[PDB]
RNA sequence: UAAUUGGAAUGAGUACAAUGUAAAUACCUUAACGAGGAACAAUUGGAGGGCAAGUCUGGUGCCAGCAGCCGCGGUAAUUCCAGCUCCAAUAGCGUAUAUUAUGUUGCAGUUAAAAAGCUCGUAGUUGAACUUUGGGCCCGGUUGGCCGGUC
RNA sequence: GUCGACGUACUUCAUAGGAUCA
């Protein structure tokens, strides 16, 4: 219950955000050609900085060879590199645990049970691709 | 029967660079395969290749080296005007800065940012990226 | 315990576009220039009514 | 290729090709043939008029239920009679017999714990009055 | 939580006047009046709560359910949910009917929409490769680096 | 004529699967 929670409202996220990418973020912007950077820009109108972690790195880096146009994407140089102080898990518990402890960053995801358990806690906006771009859910600020 | 000599080139390298294989054999070979083959030289999705010569269409032998994910041809060879350029490199690349939409202008066969600078366009080959 | 599988029919003239022709005309010919001008001065006309 | 050509001179063949298979999707040629109505219940109408022929549960002890509250109604472009439904039951008052209430649709969005199947259409104006102000006394009714 | 009260503030309105305008009216400006329930009396919708010496229905008792503007008196008298609690939009708000969020890009056809029984065939769409390639010299644009002479 | 073949319009039938607990 921290101090800069609202009810709801979360006003400690703000431009320019901070996003965490999943591992099916990769795939579906793959997919329907949308693009990373650019993308968060047509949807959030603000800057933004892509952030990766250790353990959706090492998840990419276990697909294989069949998907290695995504992880090209992946180490792209302007997509930062959050470490993690973890034993190396599976991406979707490293993010939760990103979340729970400082509730300042917004999830980019596409798994529908990885966005039920961020959707309990309160104040965790959420985006996603959908159809075309990059639909953001629980964000009030913006147009 | 067989329209489009450069389609079954760039189906065979693509076929025969999925499963592995180290040098492919594409009969017949216009001079547009061969302008085609240098633009993807020069950026270093293939290795050198070489044309073998018998008294009819001729054949190549292309040395592949890995670095290549998809190349293909876009079939009606649509008229690309100047704007057109930038609405086609976004339908048809998975990330807008990495890959080349290759086209035929009237200054040569070329990628799309090397018309960019020399301001020219025409109509519209393939793609490689 | 023995069922047999369902062989699915294949249909006999009932076809939409067929069925445009089964009345005394081609109904296809005898439309209109603008649907939606067509369809907010029939109702407006109609309450007026 | 699939099915359909490609070549850059036959847009005339494309064209026509969407000219003709576009006839099969009812909501096409519901649109163009102008029979885009009958679905509604009224005509083309968004309400309609109608004389009240009488009333329905008016013998029924139980109060406040469904079928104390709905009258039966023949409409005057058809002659097609009705069931239709009246709120708040003490406006069972206001309509005798031989009004002429305009009908609407009843248009529910939801199906409660004792209702009816069946009633489709609500009064709204019970002879030139309407019933919320003859229920908020604001007119009364002119004879 | 407030339910009394203390003075300060102002315009809706009314108005000498001037301005406005062809002439008026109104705006803009302004003497004099003009706020306590500021009775100088905001609205449209939907969700809940209780209302018994009441009625009605059903039953494995005192119950349940519907409902409750209907009770024992009383209507110049009863002075009662002071006048039940929330929620949304707000000088705006609701209801009905429609409509809105076919495939060029970009659909589907073995097994659940849909490949004509078959081949020939005119229009239509579509159609293999090939013809000056390559080198040498000069000129400088416009950048980028070493530069920054400058007050 | 509670007539047939259509053409419109509408209705309805088919929804549970795994895991743990009792
Ligand atoms: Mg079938
Ligand atoms: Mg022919
Ligand atoms: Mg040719
Ligand atoms: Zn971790």
């Amino acid at each position: 219950v921290s101090s800069a929670l609202f009810f709801q409202y979360n006003q400690a996220i703000k431009p320019p955000y901070q996003v965490l990418i999943d591992t099916n973020f990769i795939n579906f912007s793959i997919q329907k050609k949308v693009d990373i950077v650019r993308g968060m820009m047509d949807c959030l109108l603000a800057k933004c900085n892509p952030l990766i972690t250790d353990c959706v790195m090492a998840e990419l880096e276990k697909l294989g060879p069949k998907y290695r146009i995504a992880l090209k994407l992946a180490r792209d140089p302007r997509i930062k590199r959050l470490s993690c102080s973890h034993k190396g898990t599976y991406a979707d518990d490293c993010l939760v645990h990103r979340v729970l402890q400082h509730k300042c960053y917004i999830v980019a995801t596409n798994d529908a049970g990885l966005k039920q358990r961020i959707r309990k806690i309160p104040g965790i906006p959420l985006m996603s691709v959908g159809g075309h771009a990059y639909v953001i859910e629980k964000l009030p600020d913006v147009f | 029967t067989r329209s489009s000599v450069l389609a079954d080139a760039l189906n065979a390298i693509n076929n025969a660079e999925k499963t592995g294989k180290r040098q492919v054999l594409i009969r017949p070979s216009s001079k547009v395969i061969i302008k085609f083959l240098q633009v993807m030289q020069k950026h270093g999705y293939i290795g050198e290749f070489e044309y073998i010569d018998d008294h009819r269409s001729g054949k190549i032998v292309v040395q592949l080296n890995g670095r290549l994910n998809k190349c293909g041809v876009i079939s009606p060879r649509f008229n690309v005007k100047i704007g057109d350029i930038e609405k086609w490199t976004a339908n048809l690349l998975p990330a807008r800065q990495f890959g080349y939409v290759i086209l035929t202008t009237s200054a040569g066969i070329m990628d799309h940012e090397e018309a960019r600078r020399k301001h020219v366009s025409g109509k519209i080959l393939g793609f490689v990226y | 315990e023995q069922s047999n599988k369902q062989h699915r029919k294949a249909k006999e003239k009932n076809t939409a576009k067929k069925k445009l022709h089964t009345q005394g005309h081609n109904a296809k010919a005898f439309a209109v220039a603008a649907p939606g001008k067509m369809a907010r001065t029939m109702q407006r006309s109609s309450d007026v009514n | 290729g699939k099915g359909k050509p490609r070549g850059l001179n036959s847009a005339r063949k494309l064209r026509v090709h969407r000219r003709n298979n576009r006839w099969a999707e009812n909501n096409y040629k519901k649109r163009l043939l102008g029979t885009a109505f009958k679905s509604s219940p009224f005509g083309g109408s968004s309400h309609a008029k109608g004389i009240v022929l009488e009333k329905l549960g008016i013998e029924s002890k139980q109060p406040n239920s469904a079928i104390r509250k709905c009258v039966r109604v023949q409409l005057i472009k058809n002659g097609k009679k009705v069931t239709a439904f009246v709120p708040n039951d003490g406006c069972l008052n206001f309509v005798d017999e031989n009004d002429e209430v305009l009908l609407a649709g009843f248009g529910r969005k939801g199906k409660a714990k004792g209702d009816i199947p069946g009633v489709r259409f609500k009064v709204v104006k019970v002879s030139g009055v309407s019933l919320l102000a003859l229920w908020k006394e604001k007119k009364e009714k002119p004879r």
